[PDB]
């Protein structure tokens, strides 16, 4: 029974209406030690879906590993794959959720928060859970871990209910990620300034950004707490 | 010579094995049954036979899935077997990966399973012929299997006794039901012709005509009895 030795914190994702956004800190915490910088955590999987990953990076990279071949294993035996039989979000999920489940029953749980953004074929938003619980559940808006309790309300009104997508666009759906992101930097310790965040869009594709810096910066405001309660 | 053909594990000097022709043999010994396919839309057309008149017939249309379903030609204990494993592939991609599975892929797995038992003593190749129609994401497929495990994407063929006069009737009219679109009926009408130069002294009845069709908005549906006379 494995335990969690090295840690990713947060992935927050949200729906707009022509795709969705998934991000989340580049960052490796060893436990209290910032050990590890410049770990992604977001990785391509086809080129319609961005599978995220927090949690054990021990777990991770294995993780990486069986995603690497489910793409190995949709050119095999077809003809063609980029548009025939080509890989969706969801088929990816469902690949996902059901190890998750089998190693979860052997008690070697996969230690992960995972969360897998995608658009379909089909024209439709995906955005769903699994976990190392082997939970799964479908919502507008997600988020993982410490970014659960903190960041999702916040996104969540930006989109309450999911007849607020079509009023909703790109630009401030990207707003609102990194506004969450800026807040996750403050307030949660295992959270780093670094960040990467892909748009995966039905009609623009994949768009990864990598190494954005959090801004618009609250901290002139510290000269004028003195003390800790009583102090002149 | 033809000392050679009592192993599967010997070779002829002539570059064959001789089992695996008189297992292609076995075929042609069985009933009779002819594909045929549109774009959005799949038939297979088969003959039932019957011991004697007290007996009541063979069924020898077998569904797989909701999505793909095949037709037998020679042996029946052969094709049972053939019959279950690839049931047993459309029930784990529906599972597993959420997914109506690709009938080239299924084809192909089938392949392989029929080289399990060449190659190994003991076992022999089947000496069934299946012919398996779907329609996927990339629309309707029909495929003939062979003993060989030679699989061979078509748009016409027939296989079993006399089933030669089939494809004399599929040949010439090659493009015409190509560009049949949007009527099943019109496709049934095709397949009841053809079934009728592969018989030789008989007459089709109700009970005679099996008729399988599965499309775009159609799932798999067999027609016996009194749904096939609307096309007797």
């Amino acid at each position: 029974t494995q335990q969690p030795i090295v840690t990713g914190t947060s992935v927050i994702s949200m729906k707009y209406d022509n795709g969705v956004i998934i991000a989340a800190d580049n960052l490796g915490s060893y436990g209290s030690l910032l050990r590890f910088n410049g770990v992604e955590r977001l990785i391509p999987v086809g080129d319609n879906t961005v599978v995220g990953i927090s949690g054990d990076i021990s777990d991770m990279q294995h993780i990486e590993r069986l995603l690497k071949d489910l793409v190995t294993e949709n050119a095999y035996d077809n003809p063609l794959a980029d548009a025939e039989e080509a890989l969706e979000p969801s088929y990816i999920f469902e690949y996902l959720a059901t190890v998750m489940y089998q190693r979860r029953s052997k008690m070697n749980p996969l230690w992960n928060a995972i969360i897998v953004a995608g658009v379909q074929s089909n024209g439709d938003q995906f955005l769903r859970y699994v976990n190392l619980l082997g939970v799964t559940y479908s919502s507008p808006t997600l988020a993982t871990g410490f970014g659960a309790h903190m960041a999702n309300p916040l996104l969540r009104k930006v989109v309450d209910r999911e007849s607020d997508i079509p009023k909703t666009t790109v630009q401030v759906a990207e707003e609102a990620i990194v506004n969450a992101m800026r807040v996750l930097y403050y307030r949660d310790a295992r959270s780093s300034r670094n960040f990467s965040l892909a748009i995966i869009d039905k009609n623009t594709g994949l768009t990864f950004k990598k190494n954005l810096q959090v801004e618009n910066m609250k901290w002139d405001f510290a000269k004028d707490i003195k003390g800790y309660g009583t102090q002149k | 010579r033809n000392n050679y053909d009592g192993d599967t594990v010997t070779f002829s000097p002539t570059g064959r094995l001789f089992q695996v022709e008189y297992a292609l043999e076995a075929i042609k010994q069985g009933s009779v049954t002819v594909g045929l396919r549109s774009n959005t839309h799949a038939v297979l057309v088969a003959l039932k036979r019957n011991a004697d008149e007290l007996s009541s017939y063979q069924k020898k249309i077998i569904k797989c899935d909701e999505h793909m379903g095949l037709s037998l030609a020679g042996l029946a204990p052969d094709a049972r077997v053939l019959s279950n494993y690839l049931r047993q592939q459309c029930n784990y991609s529906s599972l597993v990966f959420n997914r109506k599975l690709a009938v080239e892929r299924a084809g192909h797995l089938l392949c392989d399973k029929a080289q399990k038992n060449t190659q190994s003593y003991g076992g022999r190749p089947y000496g069934v012929g299946l012919l398996i129609i779907g329609y996927d994401k990339s629309g309707a497929h029909l495929l003939e299997f062979q003993p060989s495990g030679n699989v061979t994407e078509l748009y016409g063929t027939a296989i079993g006794a006399r089933s030669q006069g089939a494809k004399t009737y599929l040949e010439r009219t090659l493009d015409t039901f190509i560009k049949i679109d949007g009527n099943p009926d019109e496709l049934i009408k095709a397949g009841v012709e053809a079934i009728s130069q592969s018989l030789r002294d008989e007459s089709l009845t109700v009970d005679n005509l099996s008729i399988a069709i599965v499309g775009k908005d159609t799932p798999f549906t067999i027609y016996d009895g009194e749904a096939v006379a609307k096309y007797i």
